[PDB]
């Protein structure tokens, strides 16, 4: 059996280089062809190049010509891909994939085709620092009171880096719930919003509490979202 | 370079449906190799054909490759829940491989207007600083939909974000957030703030509003 | 054409 694992995410500073690498286990690493394919946010795939460990043959993608490069270590069945001078755009999961095989087994004939894929690395582009996010409440509307659905949810607000994770009263709150992709503000922090949309009446049954965890910045707060009372 | 178009790039599709899916080459594809592969949200993509027409073993019958030289077809007998996903094309007929640039089939389902919501910002928020408005678009279908911000009735440019969640896996709609940012003496300095939304399902733009200290 | 996506077939 084929498995690809890749090296964690990581946060690059524009005009540096990125290293990622992909352990293989299983088959044959010197004998098929590995490549590295990447995927921006929101965008398709891009095959950037690849190589053969046997001969080192490297073949790389026109448009990364100059900026990339990349290696095999057969004595530890690793590959690496190297990309210089990131720029924002640089900013992508990049997968590492190897040639798949015919027949039983995983020795057969090549197929030149991507049967085996690594889990991804996110590697991000800025000079952002990490932080933690600020979780407000989004109040449900008092106008809706009586009868109807209300909705309501937490803004999770100026964070870096990614991933921020939402769940509502601790995972037993889920029908009904949106966890929104977050957006890039153009200080370079992310934003992002959680919202559930409940039955009007049980806005005095039921207590509301987003749970919001940002590991890089140690972030864990449980906030409880309820009616806001005004006078006059 | 090879280009490989992959049009439409969206088919709305209903469970069960049989689906056919366009992949051209600007040229001919060396040898027909021409693989086809699907990415589910969060996943990997995952090989499903190659050689134009083989399917590796695991792969379910239903996905079935045809074609050759610039025109390929990737078959999907019957749509189950699963299949709703994106499909990306691939040739390795010369050294340059391309992809093309993909064609998400998603769930087509009766038209849904979105129930819109409108959220003042936090009073612990404005003791930041800082006023965030959100609009909530929520479970409308098709994905289609606009949010304009007045303030005081005057478009709003450059100081709003929004973001779509996925298509639901249970009633197939889809939801939309955005959020209107301004500093909290700049919110001060307006009265009435709106969320105005159009979409194919609403005869008319929806507003919801809300006017600051009311 | 010499394919590099060929290579590791040849070498097979």
């Amino acid at each position: 059996q084929v498995q690809l694992v890749q090296s964690g995410a990581e946060v690059k500073r524009p005009g540096s280089s990125v290293t990622v690498s992909c352990k293989a286990s299983g088959g044959s690493f010197s004998t098929y062809a590995l490549s590295w394919v990447r995927q921006a946010p929101g965008r398709g795939l891009e095959w950037m190049g690849g190589v053969i460990p046997l001969l080192t043959i490297t073949n790389y993608a026109p448009r990364f010509q100059g900026r990339i490069t990349i290696t095999a270590d057969r004595s530890t069945s690793t590959a690496y891909l190297e990309l210089n001078s990131l720029r924002p755009e640089d900013t992508a999961v990049y997968y590492c994939a190897r040639e798949g095989t015919t027949g039983w087994g995983w020795l057969g004939k090549p197929i030149g085709a991507f049967a085996h894929w690594g889990q991804g690395t996110l590697v991000t582009v800025s000079s952002a620092s990490t932080k933690g996010p600020s979780v407000f409440p989004l109040a449900p509307s008092s106008k809706s009171t009586s009868g109807g659905t209300a909705a309501l949810g937490c803004l999770v607000k100026d964070y870096f880096p990614e991933p921020v994770t939402v769940s509502w009263n601790s995972g037993a709150l889920t029908s009904g719930v949106h966890t929104f992709p977050a957006v890039l503000q153009s200080s370079g922090l992310y934003s992002l919003s959680s919202v559930v949309t409940v039955p009007s009446s049980s806005l005095g049954t039921q207590t509301y509490i987003c749970n919001v965890n940002h590991k890089p910045s140690n972030t864990k707060v449980d906030k409880k979202v309820e009616p806001k009372s005004c006078d006059k | 370079e090879i280009v490989l178009t992959q049009s439409p790039g969206t088919q709305s599709l209903s469970p069960g449906e049989r689906a056919t899916l366009s992949c051209r080459a600007s040229q001919s594809v060396g040898n027909n190799k021409l693989a086809w592969y699907q990415q589910r949200p969060g996943q990997a993509p995952r090989l499903l054909i190659y050689g134009a027409s083989s399917r590796p073993s695991g792969v379910a019958d239903r996905f079935s490759g045809s074609g050759s030289g610039t025109d390929f077809t990737l078959t999907i007998s019957r749509l189950e829940p699963e299949d709703f996903a994106v499909y990306y094309c691939q040739q390795y007929g010369q050294s340059l491989s391309t992809f093309g640039q993909g064609t998400k089939v998603e769930v087509k389902r009766t038209v849904a207007a979105p129930s819109v919501f409108i959220f003042p910002p936090s009073d612990e928020q404005l003791k930041s600083g800082t006023a965030s408005v959100v609009c909530l678009l929520n479970n409308f279908y098709p994905r289609e939909a606009k949010v304009q911000w007045k303030v005081d009735n005057a478009l709003q440019s450059g100081n709003s974000q929004e973001s779509v969640t996925e298509q639901d896996s249970k009633d197939s709609t889809y939801s939309l957030s955005s959020t209107l940012t301004l500093s909290k003496a700049d919110y001060e300095k307006h009265k009435v703030y709106a969320c105005e939304v159009t979409h194919q399902g609403l005869s008319s733009p929806v507003t919801k509003s809300f006017n600051r200290g009311e | 054409g010499w394919n590099w996506f060929d290579i590791t077939n040849w070498g097979k």
